[PDB]
């Protein structure tokens, strides 16, 4: 890497709500310009989550690339979670540094859809269902999530998160498809 | 010279439930009757209805007034006690008006800060306000919450036009009633937001509606005034006031922003407080509630 320049938009804060609005406008400005607005590298991660309860976040530390961190600059569909959501400025950055990567992808951590086609194929009995649909039915793990709107559920949801390890070495790629990371930038230093 | 028994001061700017109905885009300069919003079901019970796959728009619909006359408690046992409180309430009627106030209830009626998730979601927040004594129209008002912040004190010449007919009706010698109609364009096929019970929602006869003392608490988002970290603005204002939903605790016992500090100085030792924390003290005041232990 030859450029010492990369940030990202962190979280607004509000009094109309707790941090799951903040979460909401934050999932609605990745729909506007990181997550729904296509590439690799369009998530947002932050590095204020402890390892032992997958925590979610309490500062912003962005890592992107520059039309997806200069688009929710100026832009007017930012009401609201702009009266407080704001930044600095852009400047020069060390020439070493390492690739470590820290994210959170879409993973299949239902036991509700393999279930469902396990009825709808299976069809398993008492006994059955006890047996041969085994004790790996439990899926689910603390992860980093915030409050979610969608007509999924009836109030607001969680979710999981995964990432990879890295090191001082030298790369760079893309995050999932969904708005978050998969060994892109975190809040490091 | 020493405290009263119980003190009762009634609830000025005193609100009601708010309605729900939906309208369609660019269908609304007839928003008189509109189709309202029924209670389905889908598959514990999440009973929770959506808007239609046609209409967009969510008509909320509410009113309010102010009862006024804050100078006589409602319950008091004293005669010198009372003597004091009236004077000192004379002394702020003769030092100041209810401009300063009427501008923040104004501030609090231009942004969507009573609509507290649906504002997210609406694209034009547009408030329609017309003037009632009778059962017409006298004058009317237009807002939008995008081009108006939701944290800043800002006072524009329309803000300050309606908080002026607003303190017009606060001064307790006219009387104003003004009601809200907000447009959250939540979308076709987007949940309605009712208020919730101890799912358990809330309805009305043949409609949907939303509580009012959620709207009596949005309304006095006030606070700022709370020593840690300002960066979130205005809050909730109460005695040993905060937000519930983060779980901290604003306006300390540890320090002097508390109302019963200042109302034992301010009544009793003659100790007279500053400007703001008098209106603080008229903000809660004005709220209504039960004072003494």
């Amino acid at each position: 890497m030859a450029m010492d320049h990369y940030l990202d938009i962190r979280l607004r804060p509000d009094p109309e709500f707790p941090p799951a609005q903040l979460m909401s406008v934050l999932f609605g400005k990745l729909h506007q310009a990181l997550v729904a607005q296509g590439g690799d590298r369009i998530g947002v991660s932050f590095p204020d989550l402890d390892e032992s309860r997958s925590r979610l976040g309490e500062r912003l530390r962005i890592h992107a690339s520059a039309d997806d961190l200069r688009a929710l600059l100026a832009r007017p569909w930012l009401e609201g979670l702009r009266d407080h959501l704001q930044f600095g400025e852009p400047a020069v950055v060390p020439h070493p540094t390492p690739y470590r990567q820290v994210s959170r992808v879409q993973a299949k951590s239902n036991p509700e859809r393999l279930r469902r086609r396990l009825m709808r194929r299976h069809d398993l009995s008492e006994e059955e269902a006890r047996k041969r649909i085994p004790d790996t039915v439990a899926r689910a793990l603390d992860l980093p999530f915030v409050t979610l709107r969608s007509q999924s559920t009836g109030q607001h949801f969680r979710l999981f998160i995964r990432h990879g390890p890295l090191q001082v070495t030298a790369e760079e790629g893309g995050f999932t498809c969904y708005g978050l990371s998969k060994g892109g930038f975190v809040p490091w230093f | 010279l020493s405290t009263a028994s119980v003190l009762a001061f009634e609830r000025k700017l005193d609100p009601s439930d708010a309605l729900m109905s939906a309208g369609a885009w660019a269908q609304r300069d007839a928003s008189q009757e509109w189709p309202a919003v029924t209670v389905r079901e889908k598959s514990q019970t999440v009973d929770v209805a959506n808007l239609p796959s046609d209409a967009d728009t969510l008509k909320v619909r509410f009113t309010l007034r102010v009862l006024g006359g804050a100078g006589t408690p409602s319950a008091c046992n004293d005669a010198a006690y009372r003597d004091k409180l009236l004077q000192t309430v004379a002394t702020y009627v003769n030092d100041q008006g209810f401009a300063e106030l009427a501008r923040r209830y104004a501030h609090n009626l231009a942004n969507a800060r009573f609509l507290w998730r649906n504002r997210v979601g609406a694209e034009a927040v547009e408030v329609r306000i017309n003037h009632i004594r009778q059962g017409e129209v006298a004058r009317a008002w237009r807002f939008d919450a995008l081009a108006i912040g939701l944290r800043d004190f800002k006072a524009d010449a329309e803000l300050d036009a309606l908080a002026e007919l607003i303190a017009s009706g606060l001064s307790g010698s006219g009387h104003v009633l003004l009601e809200v109609v907000a447009f959250a364009r939540i979308g076709d096929g987007q949940e309605v937001f009712p208020s919730q019970e101890l799912k358990t929602l809330y309805s009305v006869r043949d409609a949907a509606a939303i509580h009012s003392q959620k709207i009596g608490n949005a309304l006095r988002t006030i606070d700022t005034w709370y020593p840690d970290e300002d960066g979130l603005g205005p809050i909730a204002v109460e005695p040993y006031g905060s937000v519930t939903s983060q779980g901290k605790a604003y306006r300390q016992p540890k320090q002097k922003l508390d109302f019963y500090t200042l109302l034992d100085n301010w009544v009793l030792r003659d100790e007279a407080p500053a400007v703001e924390q008098q209106h603080y003290v008229i903000a809660n005041l004005i709220r209504g509630g039960v004072f003494g232990e």
